């Protein structure tokens, strides 16, 4: 298979 | 967006070694305001966190089970920073 | 944080 | 579409609960060929599996860490079959 992790975050200066 | 105004460097984006924690550091000091996306694609699955640095970059961890090419991709308000995605070659370990 | 798993096979008939 | 001729259903994109493995199947006897992609998205990590489920479907399995709300995405050949993504609301056990 093929496989995609992914992890977002906000950024607030 | 801004996402022009992101960089991305470090070991963890030139090569990695199956199942060894590959590390890089986002620079993200000049982007302001937004939603910073790292994701890794490839022959196996990958486990990703966010981590400190000293110089008050973003730090980035991540580990693949099995060796291959893996893309690595860096968004900011969903666009790409400059160099993303990164193609990582993943070696099996030494 | 937004976390993200895909798994991609691919189908042949 | 193509996407268009497929079809998702159990439990899984119904409801689940964190630690516990929540099962769907997915009948792509008639998509043709393509390449399936199921995602989950969330407030935390998801475990995902396949298995050649013994109907002729095709089962899923996943794991996600923590309660909330989550969606269910399968697509085929980058498009969302019919009723994707599945919002599943998560309970802690
Ligand atoms: S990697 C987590 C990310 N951190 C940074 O962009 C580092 C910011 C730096 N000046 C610092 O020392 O905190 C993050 O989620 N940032 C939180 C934020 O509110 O920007
Ligand atoms: S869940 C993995 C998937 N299996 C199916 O779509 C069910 C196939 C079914 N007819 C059977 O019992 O074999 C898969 O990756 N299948 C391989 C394929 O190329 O169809």
């Amino acid at each position: 298979p093929l496989y995609k992790s992914a992890i977002t975050t906000t950024i607030n200066p | 967006g801004g996402a022009h105004k992101v960089r991305a460097g470090g070991p963890g984006l030139e090569r990695a070694e199956a199942g060894v924690p590959a590390e890089f550091s986002i620079w993200t000091r000049e982007a302001g305001a937004g939603g910073l996306a790292i994701a890794v694609e490839g022959p196996s699955k990958a486990e990703i966190s966010f981590e400190d640095r000293k110089d008050g970059s973003c730090g980035v961890a991540y580990v693949v089970q099995e060796p291959g090419d893996y893309e690595v991709s860096v968004k900011f308000n969903e666009e790409h920073i400059p160099d993303s995605p990164f193609v990582v070659p993943v070696a099996s370990p030494s």
